[PDB]
DNA sequence: TATAATGGGAGCACGGATGCA
DNA sequence: TGCATCCGTGAGTAGA
């Protein structure tokens, strides 16, 4: 699987949709007592990932032992926390915007 | 560099890059670097 | 200067070439533990510590003078890797 | 050129 | 968002762009939801689209998005891509990397032209892993953790872990350079040779390739690893191997100053 | 100017002499920091036509 | 203008309260619309800039709380001629009020800073160029977690297997999961009390090896 | 055709060595329009993907050199006679 | 010793205090000394006037303002990180324009930092030093243009953002055009708004042919100004409806109204002066009776349309002339800084006017101080002229107030400075130095105050001149500036002068900068001196004459990087300049009066004054800067001391018995030593090391902090969690470590423990804890340690704790702990020295004594130069120096030898003979002869033709000797040297940069957070950056694995560099290099621009480089 | 949730490329 | 076809 070629293109709001993780409603950061991640914000790990490696955010499933699971309670996915680094989220806007890139 | 023909794999684009522009801050109708720069 | 640098740069059609040979080599020698050397043991570098002499751990210095020796054949397409690498850990287990 | 002074002069129309 | 040393908090101004952007798209789909009059919603979709251009590119069309009470324009991700500090430039076709110091150079007559001295601390950081295996390959430590302790304090150091790092960059090479790098004999191959006090010494020949006297010009080592790394260092970028310049064709290493005084 | 210098380094400057020089000095020090960093556009512009 | 919020925004969020006036209004009143418009603009304009303005998002009353704090601090440095204590912000907000939480509601109002925030004279260097990763582990972290397996598994085979096995059993190196004793009993066919005592049993045994070849003293810390 | 280093640099083939010089966003739209592929054929490219560059040892002339013993080449040669 | 001065010229004036430019200016700004009423309308009370009244109760009025006094001493300040400052208080009165009545009161408008003494501030616990900014000064000034030969373009300039610039020109198709805010307009259809009829222009510049034509629109009179007004609205202004009250609301708010558009006075000053015109006010136009009407602009017409026609007595303007060219002071900038946060306050207190309740306001509830002090400290903390300030010694101090800077906020911006501003002007003579400036990229944009030079209070520099009458030469000393100095014929300070007559028929003399031979009757001025020509640090250099002006920069700017030594000596050979320095900076500690001392101890001197009151000095003793050097006060007294008014009590750092000493005086050779001092480096004997020379204290601070966190406060304490005795040996009860202590790097200063992040402890590490039969700690050690390269004795300790009095941490912070460290710097290999003549180098090598080239009586000298580094450089002042300091070695004595008179040739050579007899005749009282060495050395040098053949030995060796040359023998053989060495005492310092600091190294560590590249610099002990440049080298080596390996493994590739690191120490090869991180950031930022970026194989088959973690 | 209030406030230099007169 | 507009460039490392 070696990378011989690099490919550049448009994403459609259709691919752009098949990359997030979940759509970022709210727009807020994390909690500022608790200082967590708010449901349904930027830093939400119900769509971009763990915090802590193989833990979830109520900390229901706290081990290994469960990768691909999704917790029930708090929503977040059992994995490494390394995808937060790789997991897009996205917004849908009302109306349509131009990227300024193709105008001016 | 070793007096010899070039082996092959070397590359010139960079070495030629290089030569060219190491003695640009001695470089002093146009004279110079603007010149050079011009051309 | 490394020694006898202008013969090894006589060997090949390109000085990288060498630079390849040289470093698979080196290789070579440290996957098996310097049990696949082609130098006899006078022949073998040495190193000076508190105590004595003993065997230079440089595997790059060993291929080096392997390569001045003349006993090792290099170039494209002689052998399989995989059989070579079967043959080698036979010959040379680790 | 300016939102602000178009939106001025959007309310100016009412 | 990361809390610092302080115990406050850091974050990239993107997330502040995102914030207008989910703002104002909330607040025109309310807008829409309770049936408000075409200005109203016009005015917002045009706030909505210079929301999605200052995060895309900011400052390209009208004034730069600034954060409340500062006159510095916000970043966005086309200021992240382009630019001399932009991703491309200083991230990915140069990097800072590990196995790697500095120091001030100074004359090293006694040196031979393919050596040059390395300050034994320098040298006992830059090596420290294979010092660290040289360690456990003799009778110094018992395992790796414990030399690695061993190292951590400075009183600590025996004279055992020196002649294990002597014995460690026996045959190896380190790599010099100074800047700027004008052409590829800014960057040379040297066999280091430990030396006491904390200078780098260079070789005379060397200097005129690297452009540098000592009035405290300074220089940065760097360690290549792999077997590839030090066979091409010590064949390819060795000093006493390279005495032309690619340039001219002409030597490069020649006698100048004091040398051609005396001859 | 129309004055030269008359007198060398082994007799010294008058503080005349030693303003006059002071122009051309700091004119070749200016001319110096602005060439530096002109080449080193170009150098950085043969690198990238020429990389390949 | 100035509290945190764009102008246009603020103009929005007032269209948003002028909405709401003229769905609540009352003409039967005899009272210009001005009037009662007004009032809906300024709260739906303060329930904005409160809401906002933050990029750690705070509660509107918690807002209030901590703008209050602010008046009184300024009123106190007005009258005294210098910055106030904690104390006697204290005193001037009332009951209820000490130094304690006066210092946390302050910390608590403390808003992030950013990332780009200029270093230099020039555009050269950033803040964030000086925050350390404390996430990921270093290299020296991954070794000394390796190398800790490693040591492990070398000296747990020294003795039987199955009481060793129900050691790991319990701390989870098998399976990643603590087992409860009548499940780490069930595993092997056991049951209950026998299980606890052997692994105290084991640990006793644990105490022997090691403690003969003292491999384990460095990644104690 | 004569045009400058820069003109030049800038026309390159290569989309990801073309925007890494300047003009960034011009380089990208054109690219993302075109729906460019960078063959990753010069230096920079493979420098930003951190891949071997094609040249010096890591030219495709003397990167598949091998080095063998006597004695492992006249076992292979045993294998490939009865075999 | 005996101190021998040179030099026929006699200074008619001392230096004036050359902290005036920070102390006396700030001064002149805050004017506290002066009571309310007879405070002048410059300075702050400028911006209380300007502002007020604030009006649309209706009416707020500015009556007075008073500064208190500082509510801490200046020591506390610097101690507690506070900063030094008096509160601000403003008494004001509420008028009503309905009801009659006022209310008045003073309101608390927050603090306002003081200066010192010694001309900085004190901002946050740290000395600052804000930095004079030079700019083009406000004005009329007419340039020729540049795209048309014949006509010309007329700027009329204001204040940095006091309004727009204005430019006035004739356009091609023959209108007057004038441009604002980038618009160009007929001027016409102003001047017919400020009210001028065609008449009157006719009448007025019809003098000029066909000018005044283009000047005719029928259109434009054809309207009454009304018209015009609303016209010229729509024209600057599109967009906005053209109402006649928001019409005069914007021209006049933008060309009138002062509160907005203001010319400087020294601008006023300038248009009244070139114009030949009085300005009513500062304002161009000015309105009046309900019009508008004009001061500026038709004189400026009229000199725009006299100078185009070629009329005589017009002249253009030259930009970058002194005259036109001003410094904006410390306290102008402050001012002005004053003025834009005190306007904030104009919208709180109408805002809170408008709005509750009218009946109940006070001055008090209308004004919100925040703004202001906001304004202010943005100013001292985070401007571009607020500076560190650096005290490395005195003189850098002393030197960088009086830093004049073309950069900063309204001034020019880098790569925008053509040779223009970078060039020394003609008119930099007694002003700015033409010597003295940074190299490189900064060169001629900062420069440095003349020490003669002077800087009024219009903001422009003059230097002194005395007058001469008929060929006498007068006491009386004039300021001039630029301009008033191109009046004169000007002749130079070196002129013969018998009594205070000229004694030369022809004069040197200068005519606006132009050199001139003229006679004494023509002369109307003299210079005061050579030294008013250079700065201070350049003063400093003797011999400067025989140095190239490149070098004598080099000298002039390494002065202030001189570390203070412990045994710091004054030079040799001084300039005469060396005690004013020591005075102005306030280094050292003089006597108030005549007097007594009482007592004299170390930390302090007690004095009886002849008044009778007992005055005790307290000393500063070990004191650390903000360069991190040593400063301390050395008591130059003893007990029962007669001294008189203004005499030295202690010496400060960096001085020796009042004189400036930078470094120390060394016995010097100019010859080749085995390639020691190749290339500009340095040899030095062991000798230095003995006597402790070249040895300098430095102290660092290192502070930690224990804060309260939601899982648990962090305490400071001598638990620390698995450690040892011998790590816990040095600290104290506490956990703070003993005072006294020696620390070395890995040992703990400040213990302190943290609570643990809540963690899954790995099945291995939990049963870990077991096996020791120990259970896991609730915390974990934090504790402040010492950096790698650094340590010494702790000296100090300081613990700041909250729960305490007096004390108030910032929110959140339990406590807050110092630790002072100091450690005896001996010079070594690496350490930087430079003399005052440019040469400079790192000491390469340092030898034993035996190995130094020693003299035929068996002392050897201090330290080796090449001579190859002269004649390139073309500095000769160190040859000069070295020889005058060979007499004076023996002669044991000392001399002054100011810049461009002072000490000749001949005059060393009567030295050089006197020293020889007491070098010679002793050895020849001694009863011993000439050496056979020596003999072959005298026949070598008879070949070399150095002496005269014939002659006597003794003869021929002072033949030599009266050249600066001895016979040296090598240490090493006891062979001669094949010819005479030039052997003589060289004044050598030792500079800030040395090898101890600057060396680091790096295996592993910290990487950063998005990029997981390791972090920059030492002090965080990151990598060393690989760039373009250095990657561009190994490709051209072709080395492929190497980049590569810098490029993954060396720095952002995770899996690649653990493998690497975990290779390694097993004793294997490092693996195979995997993508990098950069690179995946880069292919998620470019997915947030919405472009899809795809790895592909050579089928063109979508490969993951994510491996599935970004895949739904 | 109720007198009436209704349009803001700041602020060098040379090249290629395209747009327009 | 030439004048004029916008837009985008302007050395490296170190330190701070
Ligand atoms: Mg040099
Ligand atoms: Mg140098
Ligand atoms: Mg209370
Ligand atoms: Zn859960």
């Amino acid at each position: 699987k070696e990378v011989r070629k690099v490919r550049i293109a448009l994403a459609s709001p259709e691919k752009i949709r098949s990359w997030s993780y979940g759509e970022v409603e709210k727009p807020e950061t994390i909690n500022y007592r608790t200082l967590k991640p708010e449901r349904d914000g930027l830093f939400d790990e119900r769509i971009f990932g763990p915090i802590k490696d193989y833990e979830c955010a109520c900390g229901k499933y706290k081990r290994q032992r469960f990768e691909g699971k999704v917790c029930e309670r708090c929503g977040v996915e059992v994995t490494k926390s390394i995808v937060r680094r790789y997991r897009m989220g996205h917004i849908e806007l009302a109306t349509p915007a131009a990227h300024i890139w193709f105008v001016k | 560099s070793m007096a010899r023909p070039v082996s092959i794999g070397e590359a010139v684009g960079i070495v030629a890059a290089q030569s060219i522009g190491e003695p640009g801050t001695q470089l002093t109708i146009t004279q110079g670097l603007p010149r050079v720069i011009e051309l | 200067a490394e020694p006898g640098i202008d013969k090894l740069f006589g060997m090949v059609d390109s000085k990288y070439r060498l630079t390849v040979v040289v470093a698979k080599r080196a290789q070579q020698l440290l996957r098996h533990g310097f049990k696949n050397t082609v130098l006899e043991p006078e022949e073998r570098p040495k190193m000076q510590t508190l105590e004595g002499l003993f065997d230079d751990p440089n595997a790059v210095t060993w291929a080096m003078k392997e390569l001045l020796t003349g006993r090792l054949v290099f170039g494209e397409n002689l052998v399989p890797e995989d059989r070579l690498q079967k043959e080698m850990e036979r010959l040379y287990p680790v | 050129s300016d939102p602000v002074r178009q939106y001025l002069h959007e309310i100016g129309q009412v | 968002m990361v809390q610092v040393d302080g115990g406050r908090f850091a974050t990239s101004d993107l997330n502040d762009l995102y914030r207008r952007l989910i703002n104002r798209n909330n607040r025109l789909k309310k807008l829409l939801a309770q049936g408000a009059p075409e200005i109203i919603i016009r005015n917002e979709k045009r706030m909505l689209q210079e929301a999605v251009d200052a995060l895309l590119d900011n400052g390209r069309r009208g004034a730069p998005v600034t954060n409340p009470g500062s006159d510095r324009p916000l970043r966005s991700l086309t200021d992240i891509l382009s630019g001399k500090q932009g991703r491309f430039r200083q991230n990915l076709l140069g990097k800072r990397v590990d196995y790697s110091g500095r120091s001030v150079i100074v004359v090293g007559p006694q040196l031979k032209l393919h050596q040059c001295g390395l300050p034994k601390r320098m040298a006992l950081e830059l090596f420290k892993p294979f010092l660290l295996k040289k360690m456990e390959e003799k009778g110094i430590a018992p395992n790796v953790k414990a030399a690695r302790r061993m190292l951590e304090r400075q009183r600590d150091i025996k004279d055992e872990v020196w002649d294990a790092l002597e014995e460690v960059i026996h045959g190896k090479v380190v790599l010099l350079n100074r800047a700027p790098t004008l052409h590829r004999l800014g960057i040379q191959a040297f066999q280091p040779v430990l030396v006491e006090g904390q200078s780098i010494q260079l070789h005379p020949l060397v200097c005129e390739a690297f452009n540098a006297d000592f009035d405290g010009d300074q220089m940065a080592v760097h360690v290549p690893l792999s077997s590839f790394a030090q066979a091409e260092a010590r064949i390819q970028m060795l000093s006493a191997h390279n005495l032309l310049s690619p340039a001219s064709g002409e030597p490069l290493a020649k006698p100048s100053r004091d040398i051609i005084l005396g001859l | 100017f129309e004055v030269p210098v008359r007198s060398s380094f082994r007799e010294g400057l008058t503080v005349l002499e030693y303003f006059i020089s002071s122009h051309g000095a700091r004119k070749g020090g200016a001319d110096t920091a602005l060439r530096t960093a002109d080449s080193g556009y170009l150098t950085r512009k043969l690198v990238d036509v020429t990389h390949e | 203008t100035g509290r945190g919020l764009s102008f246009l925004d603020l103009i929005q969020e007032g269209n948003q309260g002028l909405i709401r006036a003229v769905e609540k209004f009352e003409y039967k009143r005899r009272f210009k619309f001005s009037t009662y418009a007004t009032w809906w603009i300024r709260q739906a304009i303060n329930r904005a800039i409160a809401d906002q303005a933050r990029t750690i998002r705070i509660p509107v009353h918690m807002v209030e709380t901590i703008n209050k704090l602010s008046r009184t601090a300024r009123q106190l440095q007005q009258e005294l001629g210098r910055e106030p204590t904690y104390e006697e912000i204290a005193e001037a907000m009332g009951p209820g009020w000490d130094a304690k939480r006066v210092e946390e509601t302050l910390k608590i109002a403390q808003e992030p800073v950013s990332l780009e925030t200029p270093i230099g004279d020039e555009k050269d260097s950033f803040y964030g160029d000086f925050i350390p990763d404390e996430h990921l582990p270093s290299p020296v972290d991954a070794a000394t977690q390796s190398l800790l397996s490693e040591e492990l598994e070398k000296a747990l085979s020294k003795l039987s297997e199955r009481e060793a096995m129900v050691l790991k059993l319990r701390k989870g190196l098998i399976d990643g999961r603590e087992h409860t004793l009548e499940e780490v009993g069930a595993f092997f066919g056991v049951t209950r009390e026998r299980i606890r005592q052997i692994e105290n049993k084991a640990l006793r045994k644990l105490k022997y090896h090691e403690s003969r070849t003292r491999k384990l003293r460095d990644f104690l810390d | 055709l004569l045009m400058g280093v820069t003109k030049s640099a800038l026309s390159t083939k290569s989309w990801l060595s073309a925007a890494s010089f300047q003009n960034t966003t011009h380089v990208l739209t054109e690219a993302a329009i075109a729906g460019k592929k960078d063959e990753l054929i010069g230096l920079k490219e493979n420098v930003i993907l951190g891949r071997l560059i094609p040249a010096g040892t890591g030219s495709d002339f003397v990167r598949f050199t091998q080095v063998v013993d006597q004695k492992t080449l006249k076992a292979i040669e045993e294998a490939r006679k009865e075999a | 010793m005996e101190i021998k001065r040179f030099g026929r010229i006699r200074e008619v004036i001392p230096l004036p205090p050359l902290t005036e430019i920070q102390v006396e200016s700030y001064r002149r700004a805050l004017q506290a000394d002066v009571p309310p009423e007879k405070r002048e309308n410059v300075g702050i009370q400028a911006a209380f006037r300007e502002t007020f009244p604030i009006e649309e109760g209706l009416v707020l009025d500015f009556l007075e303002y008073r500064l208190g006094e500082p509510p801490f001493p200046q020591d506390e300040c610097r101690e507690k990180d506070l900063t030094y400052q008096a509160p601000l208080y403003a008494r004001l009165q509420l008028i009503h324009k309905d009801t009659g009545l006022i209310k008045e009161d003073e309101v608390f408008l927050g603090h306002i930092p003081l200066m010192t003494e010694d001309g900085s501030f004190i901002i946050n616990g740290a000395d600052r030093v804000i930095v004079s900014q030079i700019h083009r000064s406000p004005g009329v000034y007419f340039t020729p243009d540049p795209a048309r030969p014949g006509r010309y373009i007329a700027s009329i300039i204001p204040l940095p953002k006091r309004g727009p610039w204005i430019d006035l020109e004739v356009e091609p198709n023959g209108v007057v055009s004038m441009k604002v805010n980038k618009r160009k307009f007929p001027l016409v259809l102003l001047l017919r708004v400020l009210g001028y009829d065609q008449e009157t222009l006719a009448r007025e510049l019809g003098a000029y042919g066909e000018l005044v034509q283009g000047l005719m629109d029928e259109s434009v009179f054809a309207m009454r100004p009304e018209e015009a007004l609303i016209r010229l609205f729509t024209l600057l202004r599109p967009g906005d409806p053209p109402k006649r009250d928001k019409a005069v609301a914007y021209v006049y708010g933008l060309i009138a109204d002062p509160r907005r558009y203001d010319l400087g006075e020294a601008g006023r000053y300038k248009a009244e002066e070139k114009l030949g015109i009085r300005l009513s006010g500062r304002t161009l136009a000015r309105f009046e009776d309900g019009e508008f009407k004009d001061e500026v602009f038709l004189p400026t017409l009229r000199y725009l349309f006299a100078l185009t026609a070629g009329v005589p007595g017009h002249e253009v303007d030259d930009i970058d002339h002194l005259g036109n060219r001003r410094i904006r002071t410390v306290g102008e900038l402050m001012t002005d800084q004053f003025r834009v946060g005190l306007a904030r306050l104009a919208r709180g207190v109408r805002e809170r006017m408008l709005m509750g309740s009218e009946d109940s306001l006070t001055p008090a509830k209308l004004v919100n101080s925040r703004p202001l002090e906001a304004a202010i400290r943005e100013f001292f903390s985070r401007s571009q002229l607020s500076q560190f300030k650096d005290e490395t010694n005195p003189l850098s101090s002393l030197r960088h107030k009086r830093r004049i800077s073309a950069l900063g906020p309204g001034g020019l911006t880098r790569e925008r400075a053509g040779f223009d501003v970078r060039d020394v002007h003609r008119t930099h003579y007694g002003r700015i130095c033409p010597v003295e400036t940074p190299e490189g990229a900064n060169i001629g944009l900062i420069t440095s105050l003349a020490a003669y030079a002077r800087v009024d209070e219009l903001g422009f520099i003059r230097t002194p001149y005395r007058r001469v009458v008929g060929g006498v030469v007068t006491d009386e000393v004039v300021y001039m500036t630029a301009t008033e100095e191109d009046r004169y014929t000007i002749a130079q300070a070196n002129t013969p002068l018998e009594g205070n007559r000229i004694a030369a028929e022809r004069v040197v003399a200068r005519r606006k900068g132009e050199p001139v031979i003229v006679s004494p009757e023509e002369v109307e001025f003299m210079d005061v001196s050579p030294k008013q020509v250079f700065s201070v640090n350049t003063n400093l250099i003797p011999f400067l004459e025989h140095d190239d002006a490149n070098r004598a920069l080099m000298g002039s700017n390494m002065q202030t990087q001189a570390v203070p030594l412990i045994r710091a000596q004054a030079p040799v050979v001084m300039t005469g300049l060396e005690e004013r320095v020591v005075r102005d900076s306030l280094a050292a500690l003089y006597a108030e009066e005549d007097g007594e001392v009482a007592k004299v101890d170390g930390n302090r001197i007690v004095v009886r004054y002849e008044d009778g009151r007992l005055v005790e000095y307290p000393l500063r003793r070990f004191y650390r800067s903000n360069q991190g050097t040593a400063l301390d006060q050395r008591p130059r007294v003893v007990v029962g001391q007669r001294v008189r008014k203004g005499d030295l009590l202690a010496d400060g750092p960096a001085s020796e018995n009042g004189f400036l000493a930078l470094g120390q005086n060394v016995l010097v050779a100019i010859m080749p030593f085995d390639g020691y001092n190749f290339e500009d480096a340095i040899v030095i004997s062991e000798e230095l090391l003995k006597r402790d020379f070249y040895t300098s204290i430095h102290i660092e601070r290192y502070e930690i902090e224990a804060r309260d966190t939601k899982l648990g406060p962090e305490r400071i304490t001598r638990d620390i969690p698995h450690l040892s005795e011998a790590a816990l040996r040095d600290l104290d009860e506490e956990g703070v470590v003993r005072i006294g202590a020696e620390v070395k790097p890995g040992d703990i200063l400040v213990g302190r423990t943290s609570f643990k992040g809540e963690s899954e402890p790995t099945p291995e590490e939990r049963l870990l804890r077991s096996i020791f039969g120990e259970k896991a700690r609730d915390v974990k050690d934090t504790s402040l340690r010492v950096p790698p390269g650094e340590g010494g004795i702790v000296v100090r300790t300081v613990r700041l704790r909250r729960g305490d009095p007096g004390v108030e941490l910032k929110p959140g912070v339990r406590e807050v702990v110092r630790v002072y460290v100091a450690q005896k710097r001996k010079l070594q290999v690496g350490d930087k020295l430079a003399n005052r003549h440019g040469n400079k180098g790192v000491v390469a090598k340092i030898l034993p004594v035996e190995d130094m080239p020693h003299l035929p009586d068996g002392t050897p000298v201090d330290v080796i130069l090449n001579p190859l580094g002269v004649p390139s450089r073309m500095n000769l002042g160190q040859i000069l120096e070295t020889h005058l300091g060979l007499a004076g070695y023996f002669l044991g004595q000392r001399y002054i030898s100011p810049i461009f008179d002072g000490a000749k040739e001949p005059e060393i050579k009567e030295l050089l003979a006197q020293a020889f007899e007491v070098y010679f005749g002793k050895r020849k009282g001694e009863g011993f002869g000439v050496d056979k060495r020596e003999v072959e050395v005298l026949r070598r040098a008879e070949k070399l033709g150095l002496v005269t053949p014939g002659k006597t030995p003794e003869e021929q060796l002072k033949e030599l000797f009266l050249q600066g040359k001895v016979v040296l023998y090598d240490g090493r053989t006891g062979e001669p040297i094949e010819g005479p060495i030039v052997v003589g005492q060289m004044f050598i310092m030792k500079l800030y940069h040395m090898v101890e600091d600057k060396m680091h190294a790096r295996s592993t560590g910290p990487y950063s957070l998005i990029t997981q590249q390791p972090l920059g610099g030492k002090a965080q002990f990151g990598g060393q950056r690989f760039g373009e440049m250095e990657v561009w080298a190994l490709e051209a080596y072709g080395a492929a694995h190497t980049l590569q390996e810098m490029l993954t493994l060396k720095s952002d590739d995770i899996e690649g560099r653990n493998a690497a690191y975990e290779a390694i120490i097993k004793g294997e090869d490092v693996p195979e290099p995997s993508v990098p991180e950069s690179f995946r950031v880069l292919v998620k930022e470019l997915q947030a621009l919405a472009l899809d970026v795809q790895t592909l194989d050579e089928k063109d088959n979508p490969v993951d480089i994510f491996e599935g973690l970004a895949s739904k």
